[PDB]
């Protein structure tokens, strides 16, 4: 029962609708999310296979980052005037560092796993997903902090500034894929076949969700003030943005997975 | 949804509407906040609302055609906190809406008699709120007023002082 | 010709002489630094053994941060008035990371040289000194960025706030510390004696600069206040902290470090 | 270094002075920045200073040996950009140094009359300035005015409007 107006039964949305179409994509995603987390962690009962029982914990990460940026993105269309200032510049960055450092330990797994090499153990697997995201966790919380209680607050800074920072809080997650896309293009060489389609996967899916990247980071920066999109097409965009990478992730990665590794 | 459609009106079980009362040659201010200058809030889509101090600025003398900048600048109060309202001040019936920005700079409502030429925006950094008056017209010499909305009632408490900007042929 | 007064011919230094008395012995500091690191870079002629011709490029950057530490001490006593504000609280926390970094590489470097396995590379030994030292090289030019640009600057915050984010930023050195004084004290456990006089050297150091930041640390948050000691004795005894930091590690440290691996 | 030296004095060559005019009942202001009010700066050690708006605080009636806070309140410029005095009004010989905080709360010279009961703090957050009146002194009824220096001359261009506390027995 919450709306995208001005306050308590005021004027509705403007320049777009983006408002339900998005709340109840990310209804969808909480409610599929739901299930393949209760599916998946139903699937360590009945997998006997250790090789592919180390990636596990990384793929359940993986699912808890995306449930959370279908979260932030319920919770991305209130714009930058409630309580919900913190979250917008924390969790966002929090969310995307974890799922592509999962993505990164799922890489490392593999190029471990086809040349002849065995399988990290699930503290191994578990620490390289944790620790690319240990340094974002400390810039998020620092960057949050410094400005909620030191500088001056969120809700009072320049829109012109107030998504710059999206960016320059993001470098770091945009390392994180560069890397995660130069380890799953090396490793193209590669005797073992039986777990090249989940590199080709990471390769998709890293192609995919730099694509997305290399135009909403670039629109936001360039072509929203030449557009006279802003700060109208500023919020939208990014849980635009939003929805549809957590979609793609879950879709374009988890259900492929979950086909290569399938219930029998 | 013409001009003036109060102040009755054969629609009033679908919304809330307000009272003002205004001094002559002063800002308006509220009477009572919450089927029969006035105020009625309406649901048309395109902005249906028809009827601690602050400032604003403009004295350019443009010919028609040009371009000029409003502006108004206000302070003691807290600018995140509630939505400003651009309003024209006209010789008869009184006050009509212009651009409504709010939260910030999220909702740019720009008034159906002016979409397209005013730009409106929020900064919340100097507390400031501005308007682009380009492509000047003629048939347009009025005095746009600042306010700010209590919002539930569509209410504006805090007003301003307007700018006469006489640009005409 | 660089005084500490009011402005141009005021009045002098008001509760203590801290002025000279410090600037001397900065300058003593980069002189004798500027000497030994032009003997310690001579060394690198004459060595012949390659299980310590490791730990030299190690060293090296300790000398560069101590030198930088004295450098800071001389540009730590104008107050935050002057454009020197964002060095107090980069450059500081820099260089202390960057010299307990090379710390912790040295006791690594014993950790895996005194137990009968074999010295890291120059490379290994160098990106684990500089690796410690990019976490807070981070921190810190998020910190000073952050607060010259976005929030307010560092000349309108209030003193009961702008030395308390010293401690906050100086949590991971912290951190840096703690870690050298663990690995040091777990090197106990030993057989090989020719390296365990530099492990007692990291711990000596370690615990007299544990001790060094036991008080002041402490004296800045609780003392000052109850002492009506600020902010006359707030740069003043970070300062001394500073300079006499620097010396403990030039010659509690280097000096019995060149002492046993003298020149012959 | 007692009382009054001076305009005449015996020590020209070590130093540079200042000169000052006086409305009555007014704030002074500075006529000419640098052997023969006044001003003559010294070096003595103790502070030697003998003889856009800023606004001062306190209005409590306290009894002698009791405890008083006093403020100056003030805008408009660059609050950490130079130093600033306070400044104690008596009939007769006129105006007497206080302590005079300068740069970032570093430097708190007081005055040796009162070097003990006078707390002295700048604050550069809300650009405000405190003085503390503890152990209040009955023969101390005085006018505190609140100034801002030059440094180069010790000429303070900026003044305020001081505060009459009559602390008496």
């Amino acid at each position: 029962c919450i709306e995208s107006t001005g306050d308590y039964f005021l004027l509705c949305d403007a320049e777009g609708p983006w408002g339900i179409i998005l709340e109840s994509l990310a209804i969808l995603g909480i409610v599929v999310t739901i299930l393949l987390l209760l599916a998946f962690l139903f699937l360590m009962r009945k997998i006997q296979d250790c090789s592919q029982w180390n990636v596990l914990p990384t793929q359940l990460l993986f699912l808890l980052s995306v449930l959370g940026l279908f979260g932030l993105a319920f919770a991305f269309i209130i714009e930058l005037n409630q309580q919900t200032a913190p979250v917008r510049y924390f969790l966002f960055g929090v969310l995307f560092a974890l799922c592509f450092s999962c993505l990164l330990a799922h890489a490392s797994n593999l190029v471990k796993l086809v040349r002849g090499c065995v399988s990290f153990s699930w503290t191994t697997i578990l620490c390289i997903a944790i620790g690319c995201s240990l340094l974002q966790i400390i810039i998020a919380t620092e960057y949050v902090t410094l400005i909620m209680t030191r500088g001056m607050m969120f809700v009072n800074m320049t829109p012109c500034q107030l998504n710059v920072d999206f960016v320059v809080l993001l470098v770091y997650v945009l390392f994180l894929m560069a890397l995660t896309f130069f380890v799953s293009k090396a490793t193209f060489c590669g005797p073992c076949e039986n777990w090249k389609q989940h590199g080709r996967l990471i390769f998709i899916t890293v192609l995919f969700s730099i694509i997305i990247w290399v135009v909403w980071i670039s629109m936001l920066l360039r072509g929203n003030p030449q557009f006279q999109r802003q700060p109208q097409w500023d919020d939208p965009v990014v849980c635009i943005a939003l929805v549809t990478n957590a979609w793609v992730f879950l879709l374009l990665y988890i259900v492929p997975e979950l086909c290569i590794l399938y219930r029998s | 949804f013409a001009s003036s459609e109060l102040c009755q009106g054969d629609s009033l079980r679908s919304y809330y509407a307000s009272w003002y009362q205004q001094k002559p040659g002063q800002a308006p201010v509220l009477v009572i906040y919450g089927n029969t200058y006035c105020n009625s809030r309406d649901s048309s889509g395109n902005p249906p609302v028809v009827f601690v101090q602050l400032v604003e600025s403009g004295g350019g003398l443009v010919h028609p055609g040009g371009s000029l900048r409003l502006s108004c600048a206000a302070s003691g109060f807290t600018f995140r906190s509630h939505s400003m309202n651009w309003v024209r001040q006209a010789p008869g019936k009184g006050l009509e809406w212009v651009s409504s920005i709010s939260s910030d700079s999220t909702y740019t409502y720009y008034a159906d008699s002016v979409k397209g030429r005013f730009t409106i925006s929020r900064d919340n950094a100097k507390n400031s709120l501005y308007l682009q008056m380009n492509s000047l017209r003629a048939e347009d010499t009025a005095v746009y007023y600042c306010a700010r909305s209590g919002g539930q009632w569509k209410y504006y408490d805090y007003w301003g002082q307007g700018t006469l900007v006489t640009v005409s042929s």
